[PDB]
RNA sequence: CCUCCUAAAGAGUAACGGAGGAGCACGAAGGUUGGCUAAUCCUGGUCGGACAUCAGGAGGUUAGUGCAAUGGCAUAAGCCA
RNA sequence: CGCGGGGUGGAGCAGCCUGGUAGCUCGUCGGGCUCAUAACCCGAAGAUCGUCGGUUCAAAUCCGGCCCCCGCAACCA
RNA sequence: AGGGCUACACACGUGCUACAAUGGCGCAUACAAAGAGAAGCGACCUCGCGAGAGCAAGCGGACCUCAUAAAGUGCGUCGUAGUCCGGAUUGGAGUCUGCAACUCGACUCCAUGAAGUCGGAAUCGCUAGUAAUCGUGGAUCAGAAUGCCACGGUGAAUACGU
């Protein structure tokens, strides 16, 4: 697994956003397994979603490139900022931060 | 001288110092002169040889110096170990105490320079 | 013998039985039987019922109530 | 030397029966004290090496004299032979009345735990010790109220063990290492 | 250095222990979460353990250790650093 | 041009044949007389360091040799006065 | 299996005329400073001076082997 | 119930304290405001080196205690020595509230002992009973501030120019 923000430093500004999460490979023929957290009442109002269509997205997304099979992934954490940040973002966010990770990990 | 330890001084009144033989400030100096039956302060200088020492001895009364310490080190050996707090700290080398540790320290620390925690 | 410096054993030898600012018969240890040991078992070598500093006598009758000033 | 008078007429005689030897020969005596001095690194100062030599020049009426470097690892501008210490090597009467003004005047500069090494002795007769301060021998008692510097000991000995080594010169009030 | 109040503090809710553990022996440590409580004379002569936070830290006490505290025994925490930890040691 | 090997046990002796040195130094690094004896490892102690020194033991000359190296060197051809 | 020059801290460069580490400048890092950063200003750190071996009390510096870079040699007919 | 909020080679914002000598130390010694106190505050007196404890007048505070407020004033002493300064650190022992002072509280005594020699690029408050500088009290509060709120003591320099 892991963590991803998109915050940035030089500009006034400051961007920010970010989200952590757990993704562990599973049993063979398990398939593709779902949890959330932060989703009880903070991430969620149409956020909790979004995240999951983010993991949908997210299967247009990779290192080969193309779909998820297995595994388990848990939205264990995050932080929008309300003036910028909506459901979405998150999401975009979210198949960020699955690419990522699934870059760092190893395919 | 010795008296302290070969060290004596230094001129000085003390009652100031006699405290380098250690173990022994103001309360300890006076303490025992004191005790010792001369001091307090007049000049170290001023105290002959049989009056010196007579003093030293009359102290020691107190230990020596390497020790006081030690049974100082001796007692750091221990609580590190008994495995306390603290012994765990000094151990680390790190204030023992109550003190903390995010500012401060240092005193310890030492001089500083960036963490590679 | 080329000799820079006299020896002497008078001024050094003599009354040196006992321990002085100029002489001692012998250092700390050995023939002194000085010890150098140390311990710890705090409180429970000597008697538990200790009390502080204080005017009264021990197992006293009474005790100065402080709302009774009235 | 009241210390070596003793030990002959005394302490000889008892080696005798508690070592069982045939011969009176057999008996051990200290043979030298040879010294050094070591300070080291003097080379590129050379007033540090001329305060020891002053210092040396005190412990007996013998004169002081240079020991050098062998294996000279440390290296300054000179090759091999640098000056390190200076000396002055003690024997018979002037190394006996030495040791008798350790533990009598001396009381500030031997502790307990600086005595007599028991374990450095060695069945060839070689003993060696550092006290890190020097030790003086004036006519009276006297002290040039000065520090710093040190001094290191060599001695050799006619003893067959480290056990003869024990008893060689132990009778006398100076203490032993523990 | 740091002190307290003399009488120090034993605990009940270690001393409920204590009494029974000396009459059976250790076979296993007592474990307790007192901690804190004093060490008396005491409890000598067994394995305590104490709480921490989380764990129970098995001590033998001799002892030498009276008027401590039993959480000195334990440690609650760690961290990571500069240090942690000895150096040694590998793993 | 010198030393070892090429070089073959009287001797001489080649090839851009294999290795290394020489373009000076010393008034002490000379004469003479007396005496002395090592690299290295181990042992022993600490301000004494680093793995550094004095001493002892083993080693028994490997060291030392004005300048690389062979030959030689203790009755020293080495070293000190 | 030639010859000449080169191989320095993150980066460029000085040096050596047989030695006694770490220079100069940009960068880096903390600080002054700013709304903040570039940037000015203050201060500090760095490094197997290609490498292994040789000489020496002491080698980045002198010297041999070796690895790497660049240039030269690299046919007349 | 126990642990954590308090961990630790870092950095910063804001505060404290020292480096002394128009200062420290020992002795003698003068002149305040304000505020809390009914399971509370508290003298005289007694005990201890002391925190503090005992004993106990007084009082609900214009009736009492903190309290000889300290700086200041008188006298001895120090000569720049890391001190007769500073006293972080660190060993030992005693006192206190509380169920309980181990991590991790406060106070007192003995001993030990370090940076610090008035401090860079730089910077902030103040126009007079102000700043600078000395001490005191309270909320909050079982206990427990170098912060906060309020108090009185001594008490400046300089203000051309814009």
């Amino acid at each position: 697994k892991a963590e991803y923000t998109i915050h940035i430093e030089v500009p006034p500004n400051p961007f920010w956003a970010s989200v952590g999460l757990s993704i562990e490979p599973l049993p063979i023929g398990s398939g593709v397994q779902y949890e959330s957290r932060v989703s009880l009442g903070y991430l969620n109002q149409s956020f909790q979603n979004a995240v999951m269509e983010g993991v949908l997205y997210g299967c247009e997304q990779g290192l080969y490139g193309w779909k998820v099979t297995d595994c388990k992934i848990c939205f264990e954490y995050g932080l929008y900022y309300s003036p910028v940040s909506t459901p979405a973002d998150f999401r975009l966010l979210s198949p960020i931060v699955l690419e990522q990770a699934l870059k760092k990990a190893g395919t | 001288a010795r008296i302290a330890g070969i060290n004596i001084p230094d001129h000085k009144h003390a009652v100031i110092a006699l405290t380098s033989i250690y173990g022994v400030g103001k309360t300890r100096s006076k303490a025992i002169l004191a005790a010792a039956g001369i001091a307090e302060d007049v000049k170290i200088s001023e105290l002959s040889e049989g009056q010196i020492d007579t003093l030293r001895d009359e102290v020691a009364k107190f230990v020596v110096e390497g020790d006081l310490r030690r049974e100082i080190s001796m007692s750091i050996k221990r609580l590190m170990d008994l495995g306390c707090y603290r012994g765990l700290r000094h151990r680390r080398g790190l204030p023992v105490r109550g003190q903390r540790t995010k500012t401060n320290a240092r005193t310890r620390k030492g001089p500083r320079k960036p963490i590679k925690k | 013998m080329k000799k820079d410096i006299h020896p002497k054993y008078e001024e050094i030898t003599a009354s040196c039985s006992c321990g002085n600012v100029m002489k001692i018969r012998s250092t700390v240890g050995h023939d002194l039987n000085l010890d150098v040991c140390s311990k710890c078992h705090p409180f429970f070598t000597g008697k538990q019922r200790d009390v502080a500093t204080g005017g009264r006598v021990d197992r006293f009758n009474k005790r100065f109530n402080i709302p009774g000033s009235k | 030397a009241k210390l070596h008078d003793y030990y002959k007429d005394e302490v000889v005689k008892k080696l005798m029966t508690e070592f069982n030897y045939n011969s009176v020969m057999q008996v051990p005596r200290v043979e030298k004290i040879t010294l050094n001095m070591g300070v080291g690194e003097a080379i590129a100062d050379k007033k540090l090496l001329d305060n020891a030599a002053a210092d040396l020049a005190a412990i007996s009426g013998q004169k002081p004299l240079i020991t050098k470097a062998r294996k000279s690892v440390a290296g300054f501008k000179i090759r091999q032979g640098y000056p390190i210490g200076c000396k002055v090597t003690l024997r018979g009467e002037r190394m006996w009345e030495f040791f008798e003004r350790l533990i009598t005047i001396a009381v500030p500069r031997i502790r307990d735990f600086r005595g007599l090494s028991a374990k450095s002795f060695d069945g060839r007769g070689n003993y060696s010790m550092g006290v890190r301060e020097q030790i003086i021998f004036p006519e009276i008692d006297y002290d040039k109220v000065d520090r710093v510097r040190g001094l290191d000991i060599t001695i050799t000995t006619t003893a067959k063990s480290d056990e003869e080594g024990r008893a060689l010169l132990a009778a006398f009030d100076f203490p032993f290492r523990k | 250095p740091r002190s307290l109040k003399k009488g120090p503090f034993i605990d009940l809710h270690l001393l409920k222990k204590v009494e029974k553990a000396v009459e059976s022996g250790d076979k296993k440590p007592l474990r307790t979460w007192s901690r804190r409580s004093t060490i008396f004379p005491n409890m000598i002569g067994l394995t305590i353990a104490v709480h921490n936070g989380r764990q129970h830290v098995p001590v033998f006490v001799t002892d030498e250790m009276v008027g401590h505290k039993l959480g000195e025994f334990a440690p609650t925490r760690t961290y990571r650093g500069h240090a942690a930890d000895k150096k040694a040691k590998k793993k």
